[PDB]
């Protein structure tokens, strides 16, 4: 009623106002991802075009978009090794780029428990994992060599047969198509072990120089949103 | 000379486990279980404050007890009016990921960090009359969990690296660190005098810092897990932590060891905050479970639930003068309760 | 010899936290009983205000 | 307060069997999981096995699998390691470590460095 | 008979407040809660609001000219009901299909949903099944005459009925089922089709791949949508339509209760659009 409450109610509104037009603007079809990964894993090389790095203070940025639809990728790379806390702000995003390097055993199994973690934690369950299982050029190589046996590192390699509904390349070696198909399955029976029918875990098999992985990421956000929407809507 | 200096130590823990039983003569338990209940707390959302657009991360009251700030994951620090329900000022964050936010007793400046690793300094009485970024406290190796304004000229700010530091705004350098936790450090609570100072950490281990000469005085453990709230009794000789195992524990500073467990067989939700009333007597914490509940000090009894959020309550706060409570979460409302 | 250093100083802080005072828990809890009973009265959110009182309404 | 101290441990020949007995105290043994946790002389820390609230369910690194057996003693609040059939790649400094918060299904940082809530460790050589 | 006269009013009582109570809550929930204030929420709100308007506006002098008798309003009243009730059940249909489009966009394109499915878009889509469903009804009401050279049939059928059954031609019946029940009924069956396929795909999938390693619910929802509207609308619209042939054999009676069929669609249409999805009973909670 007074000057003074007149004033204070007309810069609410436009305060409102501008808050409404800044959240209509560059939030819509906007897609936040957490890119997670070990220092082997060529997490930083998986989008190779676009790839943005917008480093200040610990958090680097890449944004990229494939069909008018944008995303956001978020790697936080200057924290500490306990990461616990930071992980819980973000349940937002839609899901999260998990990088494996399939090439190196030693570590594949620290990969598989923080897959785990990741997989059952309380606020990172409603999110959808997209698995790359990165360097399958190395895995190949290193498979070839025969040097340094998986089965020392998983005695379960002796008993698997490769599935049935494996897709190899011609190229591709039945031994390889077997270890890289195992790793594959190794990581899906954590993820099927507790999936609990809200989020889902993709599995590509990547390579350094694979120029794909934004449209794999756009494909599986396709699905990824679909099956959420099918989820409100009593249809799936 | 290693295993010597472990004997020695476990030695002295030994000797103050001695010490604080030796104190413990009685329980307070037994002590007010003559006084007469509080009874049944009932209080109701007063004023719902919307115009969030994503989860509410932090928040804190003013001095004036009538205008407070919050911080959301959507990159804006809102100060609001609460009286009216008024947005006085709406500030864009470079960094959406906003952990914690302070208002200064003075009113002029805000603070914010998160996982920036760096606490920004906002003044809100500048002649230009648009807030602007005051200082970029920088030099953090983790992310801040929390920060508090001792004066327009002194900032203390919790870090996930194991440390708390603080800083002098006007040369955005670190006057004191404090070292000693072994796990992230979450909260933090200032005294009344502003002289002292806690701060729960990952390794629940609760420490009482004194600010001029840099050094733990006392460390307190209870717990068994991660610390994330803590908060000084109004008297400011005791504090009261919030874990997650789901579990508050009150400890004095004189007795030097815990006084109260607020936990039930029931609650299995870690607390995400807790608060004191103006006197003490109700403590009010936040738990995952979407909900509240105040609990009384003295006879460890639950007393009411402030229920009405639709998601994680992830901030609380009681003004100073006391009227009010205001509780944020990650439904993007803060209600304020009375 | 960082972990012999680091033993040390913990050992210095325990010893720091050793040797300082204490009171008994009795007399802690009869000041928090006190504090709270002598400010009961102020408090607005143990003794509801009137509908008038409250700048909140 | 929360500790953790582990037993056993010594000089072994190749093939021998160790008992690794971790006691807990401070806290709930039933409501967190736990997991044993080695460093090897100039390796970082390498997760062992794991081991649920009921005790149910029980997992290995595929190095140890087959060999090491992994019991939980809810009434004792203490946790078993047989190491049986071990070799001389099994030197390290075996680390009793509960996961962070209660009731949980993931174990994020009971690997890390400075981890807060493992063991002092347990010198365990083979020759 | 008088007696049964009184059962077919307390029957038709009972849908009137059922129909008012579900439409009255579910736009007042709409309202207040402010969490259900997506666009596609308001789009259902404007259903629930043009099935209000029926129950109080259209359904009451309903019931008094099912129940076979001289209409006891004025002409130029019954002239304005008629107008009112094809308006408002082409406009609830007109809804039904706007419903089913948003839900195709959300489902066949999830990622630019939001910005192809706007407030702006919804609002426009609001005003096409208020407007063009009221101008086409008043139209052929009041400015163009329905009756074409059938103004003789026209008297007669009108003093056969007693009240005001509605009247239509041959070219007039065919509009009229064309705009109002045909094209949103089929453009609701082909997106309803479509949706199918794709939860149908995803459903499969999912448990190909968990049966692989190592529920029905959208033939469910589809199920009940489709078949509600098909029921109550399909044996309403395919008499009316065949009504200007035959010369008009089709038996009062029938009309009477078919009706009475599209009125329970605006009775069933709160229920099945609001009710049924959990995110709705939890704002009701
Ligand atoms: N209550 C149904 C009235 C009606 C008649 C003809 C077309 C559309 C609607």
């Amino acid at each position: 009623v007074s000057a003074e409450d007149k004033a204070a109610a007309e810069r609410s509104k436009m305060i409102d106002k501008n808050l409404r037009e800044d959240g209509e603007k560059a939030a819509a079809a906007t897609h936040r991802l957490l890119l997670l990964g070990a220092d082997n894993s060529g997490k930083s090389t998986i989008v190779k075009q676009m790839r943005i790095y917008h480093v200040n203070s610990g958090i680097f940025e890449t944004k990229f978009q494939v069909d008018k639809v944008n995303f956001h990728m978020f790697d936080v790379g200057a924290q500490r090794d306990e990461r616990r806390k930071w992980i819980q702000c973000f349940n937002d995003v839609t899901a999260i780029i998990f990088v494996v390097d399939s090439s190196d055993y030693n570590r594949l199994q620290e990969a598989l428990n923080d897959f785990k973690s990741i997989w059952n934690n309380r606020w990172l369950r409603t999110i959808s994992v997209i698995l790359f299982l990165n360097k399958q050029d190395l895995l190949a190589e290193k498979v070839l060599a025969g040097k340094s046996k998986i089965e020392d590192y998983f005695p379960e390699f002796a008993r698997y047969t490769t599935p049935e509904d494996a897709t190899p390349e011609p190229g591709e070696d039945p031994r390889v198509t077997r270890a890289k198909y195992f790793i594959r399955d190794e990581f899906l029976r954590i993820s099927t072990a507790s999936g609990d029918g809200r989020h889902y875990c993709y599995p590509h098999f990547t390579c350094s120089v694979d120029t794909e992985n934004a449209r794999r990421i756009f494909n599986d956000c396709r699905d990824i949103i679909q099956r959420m929407h099918l989820r409100q809507y009593e249809l799936l | 000379e290693l295993d010597q200096l472990r004997q020695e130590a476990e030695q002295l823990k030994n000797q103050i486990r001695d010490a604080r039983k030796a104190c413990a003569d009685a329980t307070l338990s037994q002590i007010t279980n003559n006084i007469d209940p509080v009874g049944r707390i009932q209080m109701r959302t007063r004023r719902t404050l919307r115009g969030h657009l994503a989860k509410i991360y932090a928040m804190h009251w003013g001095t004036d007890s009538r205008l407070l700030v919050s911080a959301s994951q959507d990159g804006k620090l809102i100060i609001w009016d609460s009286y009216t329900t008024n947005k006085v000022h709406a500030i864009p964050l470079r960094s959406s990921w906003v952990m914690t936010c302070a208002y200064a007793p003075s009113g002029n400046y805000v603070a914010c960090g998160g996982l920036d690793n760096i606490c920004s300094i906002y003044n809100l009485k500048t002649r230009e009359g648009n807030v602007r970024v005051s200082r970029e406290l920088a030099g953090h190796t983790g992310y801040l969990s929390c920060c508090r304004f001792l004066d327009d000229n002194q900032i203390v700010t919790s870090s996930g690296d194991t440390t708390c530091a603080l800083w002098d705004i006007e040369t955005g350098q670190q006057t004191t660190t404090f070292t000693g936790h072994t796990g992230d450090v979450m909260s933090l609570s200032l005294a009344p005098d502003t002289r002292l100072f806690v701060s729960g950490a990952c390794d629940a281990s609760a420490k009482l810092w004194d600010v001029r000469e840099g050094m733990c005085r006392q460390t307190f453990t209870g717990h068994e897990s991660d610390i994330n709230a803590i908060c000084f009794f109004p008297n400011g000789n005791a504090f009261a932590t919030g874990s997650d195992d789901a579990t508050c524990r009150l400890f004095d500073l004189r007795a030097d060891q815990e006084l109260m467990t607020y936990s039930h067989d029931n609650i299995i939700c870690g607390i995400t905050s807790v608060s004191f009333s103006k006197s003490g007597r109700l403590l009010l914490a936040g738990y995952d479970d979407f909900n509240c509940n105040v609990w009384d000090a003295l006879k460890a009894d639950r007393a009411g639930v402030l229920a009405g959020h639709d998601n994680r309550v992830s901030c609380l706060g009681v003004t100073d003068d006391g009227m009010a409570v205001a509780t944020g979460s990650w439904d993007s409302f803060l209600k304020i309760w009375n | 010899t960082a972990s012999i250093a680091q033993a040390r100083k913990l050992v210095e802080q325990l010893k720091m936290e050793a040797n300082i005072d204490r009171i008994k828990v009795s007399k802690a809890a009869a000041d928090l009983m006190a504090y709270c009973e002598a400010h009961a009265k102020e408090d607005p959110l143990l003794t509801p205000v009137p509908a008038s009182e409250n700048p909140f309404r | 307060q929360v500790q953790l101290q582990e037993s056993g441990g010594g000089l072994v020949q190749p093939g021998g069997s160790l008992r690794l007995s971790c006691a807990a105290s401070g806290f709930t043994f039933s409501n967190y999981k736990m997991n044993w946790v080695r460093q090897a002389p100039g390796k970082g820390l390498e997760w062992v096995s794991d081991i649920s609230q009921s005790g149910a369910s029980i997992s290995y690194t595929g190095s140890v699998k087959g060999r090491f057996t992994i019991s939980r003693d809810n009434a004792k609040n203490t946790l078993y390691l047989q190491m049986n059939s071990l070799k001389p790649e099994d030197t390290a400094v075996y680390y009793c470590a509960r996961c962070p918060a209660p009731f949980t299904r993931d174990c994020f940082d009971v690997t890390s460095t400075t981890y807060a809530y493992r063991g002092q460790g347990t010198q365990v050589t083979v020759s | 008979s008088n007696d049964v006269r009184a059962s077919l009013y307390s029957l038709m009582v009972l849908i009137i407040l059922t129909t008012l109570v579900g439409n009255l809550i579910v736009i007042v929930s709409i309202s207040h809660f402010k969490q259900l204030h997506t666009p596609t929420n308001w789009l259902i709100h404007s259903m629930a609001t043009v099935d209000f308007l029926l129950g109080c506006l259209v359904m009451p002098y309903s019931m008094v000219r099912s129940a076979e008798h001289c209409w006891y309003f004025g002409e130029v009243f019954c002239k304005i009901h008629t107008s009112t009730d094809i308006m408002l059940s082409s406009a609830s249909i007109f809804h039904l299909s706007f419903i089913s489009i948003d839900r195709y966009y959300a489902v066949c394109d999830p990622l630019r949903y939001k910005a192809k499915m706007n407030i702006l878009v919804i609002c426009v889509m609001i005003f096409i099944s208020w407007s063009v469903p009221a101008v086409f009804a008043f139209g052929m009401i009041f400015l163009e005459l329905n009756f074409k050279g059938a103004e003789e049939i026209y008297y007669k059928h009108v003093h056969c009925r007693g009240g005001c059954s509605v009247f239509f031609s041959k070219i007039s019946g065919v509009l009229t089922f064309m705009t109002s029940f045909y094209i949103p009924g089929s453009i609701m069956l082909c997106v309803y089709y479509r949706i199918y396929l794709i939860a149908k795909e995803q459903a499969r999938l999912i448990s190909d791949a968990n049966q692989k390693l190592q529920e029905r619910k959208a033939v469910k929802t589809l199920g009940i949508v489709m078949g509600v509207f098909l029921i109550c609308w399909c044996p309403f619209f395919i008499c009316t339509v065949m009504d200007p042939f035959l010369h008009y054999i089709i038996p009062p009676t029938l009309n009477d209760v078919l009706i009475w069929f599209g009125y329970l669609n605006s009775t069933f249409n709160p229920m099945v659009y609001a009710f049924f999805y959990p995110w709705f009973r939890k704002a009701l909670k």
